[PDB]
């Protein structure tokens, strides 16, 4: 067993697995419109995504369990704030009342968002929450 | 401890009007004042916390403002269901403390009471008691005064008063007065009188009876 | 060889930036438990992006510097362009500094507006908070660097070390291209995001560290080139073999098909292997010395780095890489714990391993420092290292406590986010403490110069 | 839906002890301060204290440090308050309520849901059925286009009593006054206005029930002679 047989294991070993991965990612992408329910991904929700990125919520929250651990999972927050029917209305309030100013509590900034922008944010979150996520998180709390 | 005093104690208004109420704190409480509404047969309801932040679900017709020491709640266009008791609560310090409240009553046209007097029943009597009852009914405003005259001479002792809350149907008040005497004291005098004075008149409403018939 | 002279700034600048990283980690660690500390002025999300972007950037400077140094010894000739190495330094430093400042001096959304993110959205993604212009700056700098150093291996010897480190870098640059790809669909977003983070950190960087390590063993030891490079090849083989499908570990809960639960857990199980063999490599070729080497501080660094890389990425990664465990632990203080030791253990440590090597022979001093500057280095080694195992312990303790209070009970009995957070305070307090020990340990490592 | 459910009325003698409960449903019980508030008639709200079911800690208003004991049972989502060595000043309504924000460090915040209140009545009185007397107009004073009658309910314990006219079917023109205390015992009264051709032409009956004593009387109001 010399350096040559070592180096080839590396070469082919990784060519095999790159192609195998590229295959599966090809396969994955063709299930996405069902799994993520793209039929319901509206102009509203794509914009909500923008509002989300531009304000860096992921800088404090987790979405689908990836992000920052300072603040709650928002992936399923719909469920835990009057859900389908009144979430938009809540999130409208939720955003205008920040920061809450309880002393020593972790604080959320005031983003000065339009009622249009908040309303988008809400659909984006409502839609995020219905992705087939392999049944994650474990419970209502996220 | 920090003490809250609300004003006024009660306030009358009409639907569609604007009213505003005050809450003062004995010492500075920064921004941390909340307001609750109390109605009969419902649980207390948060309106505003942190001086000016509307609670989820509360209509924007409600609002509030203040810091330090002096705070107010405002209702923009009163509504039928806004007539309730309002309490304020400081949330800056332990212990939590509350104002004693403001009653926000529905205004209506002034109304004279209907007075009726009642002698003891014949069964109360043969059992040893003597209650003389007087109902002052369906009146507005709430301020009223009842005066018992026995044989021309006023009587202060042995009198219990009871008042209804504002009627939810006709917005008036009622009150009974009960003069409680013994069979014996009762049979001693002849004329019993019930006098109501209420701003709908300068002259008292007078109901009485002679004990013979 | 002279033009290795360029590698200094990159290290020195890298050390500075890494002091920055700590202070901001320390801010956050305070904000955990004094939740309005520095609010509204510097929210948590700003401190974070400073902390995490200074990490990425300083490690890059380290890497580069490392290339600029070892390549010419490996290549048998002077570096292609010192002027391109110097020019790039300033572009890249200017770019790092300007963009950290944007983070601080303007609210994120306005900075979006300001850099015309609107045109080609790429901001607001974890580790990818830099404006689309800074990204491009980073790209241009990277390409110039590959040219400068890649040109140096075309003319000149091609060792396996250089070849492998070169593969290492090229892949780092290319994958960084997916940071410009920001799909409108949330699950597609996260899917490709991982092609940067994980394909970086468990794949292509492993090559960069292996090669850097392999180099330091060669010189630090005398041990034959043929066995080191044979070994160097074995390690990456295992890295790529396990790591590529491994990206499945990040694929459990995001929207992509269930078969990832299986694929991801299976291949993930194998991912500590490169790191273990990295410890074997370490001890065994620094077991059998052709010479005692003046700097035993590099030795230590070399061992520590493999050992730490193995506990952090190796052991801590395995703990939570199987789907049924990950299900409860995902996006938890356990995540913070792993992320910390592994980044520290593989990438922070390796950067300093080489610094300890290159630095003396770069200020023309000699193959090592005066015994005063040697025991300081070893102290700084131990404070920072121990401090980190402490940091991750408290974090794991807090992760496990979080999973118990919030993840496992059913609805109604599970504790809310913010409330279980409060139970965890004591751990976060202790975490700050270890964090203070660390800074002191960096300051010592620094004063060794 | 977030709801707090409080136990029924309790009656106690002076010096005795009493334990009431508050059953929380619709949210994470272990994550909010549960607060307790006292209210006596015409007397303003007073904060008693709070418990945090996540770690069992409590906080008492210094004025209730002797009186009250808060505990919580996490598996039943219920919290409890035991009051002790009852004094007459302890007759009052007691509310539980939930801090409107979750977590252990929001100790002194405002509340977002209240129980409906549990009454405590402290008395040496013994259970006693009311005497119920019909009130008719002054005899011969029959002069209106309407006439008013009354029922007088006297000397009973404890509250409450329910009163109706003609088994409930005669329900407007009615007022019933809040019971009051004379000595040990309560008394209350009700009136009915009805058009003067209605009675004594048709029959009007007073119906008083007192469930503490298992009593139901019916007094029909007869003209005097
Ligand atoms: C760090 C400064 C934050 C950033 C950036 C964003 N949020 Fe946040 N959020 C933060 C904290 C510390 C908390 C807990 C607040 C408390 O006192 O209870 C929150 C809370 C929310 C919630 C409530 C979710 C829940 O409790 O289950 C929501 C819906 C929320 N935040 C949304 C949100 C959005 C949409 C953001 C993008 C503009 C965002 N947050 C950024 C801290 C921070
Ligand atoms: C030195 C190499 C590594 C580095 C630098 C590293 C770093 C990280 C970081 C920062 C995260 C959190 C990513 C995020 O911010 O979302 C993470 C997540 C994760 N890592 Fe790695 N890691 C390394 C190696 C490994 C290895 C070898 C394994 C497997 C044995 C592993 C398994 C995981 C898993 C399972 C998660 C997901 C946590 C969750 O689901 O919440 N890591 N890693
Ligand atoms: C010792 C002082 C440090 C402190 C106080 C600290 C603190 C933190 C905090 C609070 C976070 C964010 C957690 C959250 O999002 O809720 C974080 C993130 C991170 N830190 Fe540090 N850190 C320190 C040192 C270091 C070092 C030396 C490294 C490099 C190895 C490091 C690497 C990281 C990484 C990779 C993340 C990303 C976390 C993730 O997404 O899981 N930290 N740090
Ligand atoms: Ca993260
Ligand atoms: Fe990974
Ligand atoms: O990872």
């Amino acid at each position: 067993f010399t350096k040559g047989m070592a180096r080839n294991i590396y070469f082919g070993g990784s060519v095999f697995f790159i192609l195998l991965f590229l295959a599966l990612t090809y396969h994955t992408e063709k299930t996405l419109p069902e799994r993520t329910n793209e039929a319901a991904m509206s102009a509203a929700v794509v914009r909500g995504k923008l509002v989300w990125e531009q304000n860096n919520c992921v800088g404090c929250h987790t979405l689908l369990g990836e992000g920052a651990y300072f603040a709650p999972e928002l992936g399923n927050v719909v469920g835990r704030r009057g859900g389908e029917e009144g979430f938009n209305t809540f999130l409208q309030a939720w955003m205008k009342i920040q920061p809450l100013n309880v002393p020593g509590r972790r604080a959320m900034p005031q983003f000065h968002l339009s009622e249009g922008q908040v309303d988008d944010l809400a659909e984006f979150l409502k839609w995020s929450s219905k992705i087939d996520t392999n049944q994650w998180p474990p419970n209502k709390e996220g | 401890d920090i003490q809250m005093t609300q004003s006024p104690p009660y306030l009358a208004a009409s639907p569609g009007e604007t009213i505003t109420i005050n809450c003062r704190a004995s010492k500075s409480i920064r921004k941390y004042l909340a307001w609750y509404q109390e109605k009969p047969g419902k649980t207390n309801k948060l309106l505003i916390y942190s001086g000016s932040t509307l609670q989820f679900g509360i209509p924007s017709r409600f609002s509030g403002s203040g810091s330090g020491t002096e705070f107010t709640l405002t209702i923009s266009s009163l509504e039928p269901e806004d007539f309730a008791m309002y309490y304020c609560q400081q949330h800056n310090e332990y212990p939590l403390t509350f104002g004693a409240g403001t009653k926000l009553e529905l205004k209506r046209a002034d109304a004279a009471p209907t007075v009726s007097i009642f002698p003891p029943s014949s069964e109360q009597l043969t059992s040893g008691g003597a209650s003389v009852v007087c109902f002052l009914n369906n009146f507005y405003p709430k301020d009223i005064n009842v005066k018992w005259k026995i044989d021309g001479s006023e009587r202060q002792n042995g009198v219990l008063n009871s008042w209804t809350d504002q009627d939810s149907k006709d917005s008036t008040y009622s009150m009974s007065s009960t003069l409680t005497l013994t069979k014996d004291e009762y049979e001693r005098h002849n004329s019993y009188t019930c006098e109501a004075t209420h701003k709908t008149s300068t002259s008292p409403i007078v109901k009485s009876f002679n004990r013979n018939e | 060889f002279a033009s290795q002279a360029v590698a200094k700034p990159y290290f020195v600048f890298a050390l500075i930036l890494f002091v920055g990283q700590i202070l901001f980690g320390l801010i956050m660690g305070l904000q955990y438990v004094v939740g309005d500390f520095l609010f509204p002025a510097i929210p948590f999300n700003v401190a974070r992006m400073v902390h995490t972007n200074l990490l990425i950037v300083w490690l890059l400077f380290g890497f580069m510097g490392a290339a600029y140094y070892l390549v010419p010894e490996e290549s048998d000739c002077e570096l292609y362009s010192p002027k391109l190495a110097w020019i790039l330094f300033w572009v890249f430093a200017a770019a790092g500094v300007l963009t950290i400042l944007g983070y601080l001096l303007v609210p994120y959304a306005g900075l979006a507006r300001l850099t015309g993110n609107e045109l080609w959205p790429t901001m607001g993604r974890e580790f990818l908070e830099q404006p689309t212009i800074s990204k491009a700056g980073i790209v241009i700098v990277a390409l110039g660097f590959l040219f400068n150093v890649g040109m140096t291996v075309l003319r000149g010897r091609k060792t396996a070390i250089s070849m492998v480190l070169m593969t290492g870098l090229i892949g780092l640059a290319l994958l960084f291209l997916f940071s410009f790809y920001n799909p409108e669909n949330l699950t597609r977003d996260k899917f490709y995001w991982w092609w940067v983070v994980h394909l970086w950190v468990e794949g292509v960087w492993e090559l960069i560290m292996g090669a850097i390590l392999a180099f330091v063993l060669v010189k630090i030891t005398g041990v034959d080139r043929e066995v080191i490079e044979k070994w160097l090849y074995v390690i990456i083989a295992m890295a790529l073999i396990s790591g590529i499908i491994g990206t499945g570990h990040h694929y459990f809960w995001i929207g992509v098909p269930g078969y990832w639960l299986w694929l991801g857990s299976v291949f993930s199980a194998l991912e500590p292997l490169p790191f273990f063999a990295m410890v074997l490599f370490a001890f065994n070729t620094i077991n059998r010395r052709r010479r005692d080497y003046p700097n035993r501080a590099v030795a230590l660094w070399a061992m520590g780095t493999t050992v730490m890389a193995f506990l952090g990425a190796g052991v801590w990664g395995f703990m939570h890489t199987l789907a049924p465990v990950n299900y409860y632990t995902h996006g938890t203080q356990l995540t913070a714990a792993h992320g910390h030791m592994a980044f520290y253990g593989a990438y922070a440590m390796i950067v300093m391993t080489i610094i300890s090597y290159a630095m003396p022979r770069l200020r023309g001093i000699g193959e090592a420092m005066d015994n005063r500057s040697q025991v300081l280095e070893m102290w700084g080694f131990w404070l920072m290292t121990v401090a980190m195992v402490f940091i991750t312990l408290f974090l794991s303790a807090a992760g496990v406590l979080q999973v118990w209070l919030q993840r496992m009970p059913a609805d109604g009995a599970a504790m809310t986010f913010m409330a279980t957070q409060d139970q965890l305070a004591i751990f976060y307090w202790l975490r700050e403490g270890a964090g203070v020990v660390f800074l002191i340990g960096l300051v010592a490592y620094l004063l060794s110069f | 839906e977030v709801q707090l459910q409080q136990s029924g009325t309790v009656l106690a003698r002076p010096g005795a002890s009493v334990k009431m409960s508050c059953k929380a449903s619709g949210y994470s019980f272990t994550s909010y301060w549960m607060h307790w508030v006292k209210q006596r008639p015409g007397q303003g709200l007073e904060w008693i204290g709070a418990v945090y079911p996540g770690n069992s800690d409590t906080s008492y208003n210094q004025k209730f440090k002797g009186k009250a004991k808060l505990t919580a049972v996490t598996s039943a989502s219920t919290a409890y308050m035991e009051l002790s060595s009852l004094t007459n000043e302890d007759s009052a309504v007691y509310y539980c309520s939930r801090s409107s924000l979750d977590g252990y460090y929001v100790k002194n915040w405002c509340f977002d849901v209240w129980g409906q209140g549990t009454t405590v009545t402290v008395s040496s009185a013994k259970t006693t059925a009311p005497s119920v007397y019909p009130l008719a107009p002054v005899c011969g004073d029959t002069t209106g286009s309407s006439v008013t009658l009354g029922c007088l309910v006297k000397g009973y314990f404890p509250e409450p009593v329910t009163l109706t006219w003609n088994s409930g079917s005669l329900s407007s023109g009615v007022h019933t006054f809040p019971a009051v205390l004379q000595s040990d015992l309560y008394t209350l009264s009700s009136s009915v206005t009805v058009t003067s051709s209605t009675r004594p032409s048709q029959s009007i009956t007073c119906n008083v029930a007192h469930p503490a004593s298992s009593t139901k009387v019916d007094k029909k109001i007869e003209p005097r002679g």
